[PDB]
């Protein structure tokens, strides 16, 4: 947030600095897209993880019945 | 899962727990039947010689109409 | 949800049956228990009275050695 | 993406276009930050309803020892 | 004696007729509860696909065997 | 006789006995089923600021008579 805003002022006017910040910005879009992927990732494994188990339980509870 | 064999194998405990008891009843009530059944023949022996005052009878007779709390109607 | 509901209440009905029944035995074992003493005791009476071969008593002996 | 890319380049040179390019950016930032937060919902949500699952059964065989 | 023993089986009697009272009450006591009891079951079952945490913890005191 | 007036006593203090042990087993069903109403109602009363329908059923339930 304050490290973002910071660079998109220094570029605001008119320079091998401004090649050193964009790079930086370049970089922060990158471990953004991985960090959103990170997290994309995590929701198809919570929600394989919910439908075996609703699976699993309900799996059990026929075999029970046959029992 | 371990956990869903758990649940199926309580299940079997649990049922297998009644049958044992069921089992307990049912040859107790059997036992029981079978001294009750001693228990009237001997009454009624008590009952045909309650004229004659026979000590040794009336003591059966008190054992027979015995309770948990002791002789019904004490001495 | 629903099958983990049915599997709690399955598992309830077992426990309630299993406490039902052992409810049953321990009350039949204590009527059990209950006849028995009185035939013990009456078998006491007449193991203290044996020699005077009384004919009252040797039907009650009888009684108490008799088999279904 | 392919869009922020070409942004980055365009902004290594020199001032109507480098202003509307940073509120771009401004926008892009906030923007994924946003829809990070959104995603992070969407993973909680889903791991309170596993962990719901869980504490369930949990507490079942719980139970069933003492039965 | 005879004073005695009348006035001990008219106690008994009335000891045994109070039971059967408080029997009858309890009894009629304890449907009443079970009928509660039931028809909140009833609600639980309509509500299983919600996975409502507040009516899985009811349904758990429903299906309790711990007295 | 006397064999007739203990053989009545015993009956009496075995019904007597029966009809406790009756009104104690029913009490103790009564006491296991309201103690889970009343753990309900502790349920419901925890979750009142939800103002949930499904609950609000529920507490109708608990404090119905008759
Ligand atoms: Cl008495
Ligand atoms: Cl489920």
């Amino acid at each position: 947030p304050e490290e973002h805003e910071d660079i998109l002022n220094k570029l605001l006017d008119p320079q091998s600095e401004r090649t050193e910040a964009l790079q930086q910005l370049r970089v922060n879009y990158g471990s953004f897209v991985s960090e959103y992927n990170d997290l994309e990732e995590k929701v198809a494994h919570a929600k394989e993880e919910n439908l075996n188990m609703h699976q699993m339980l309900d799996q059990t509870l026929l075999e029970l019945n046959n029992m | 899962g371990a956990s869903m064999d758990a649940i199926k194998k309580k299940m079997q405990m649990l049922k297998l727990d009644k049958e044992n008891a069921l089992d307990r009843a049912e040859q107790a009530e059997a036992d029981k039947d079978f001294y009750f059944g001693k228990l009237r023949n001997i009454e009624l022996i008590c009952q045909e010689n309650e004229g004659e005052n026979d000590p040794v009878l009336q003591r059966i007779v008190d054992i027979l109409y015995a309770t948990d709390e002791g002789f019904v109607i004490p001495d």
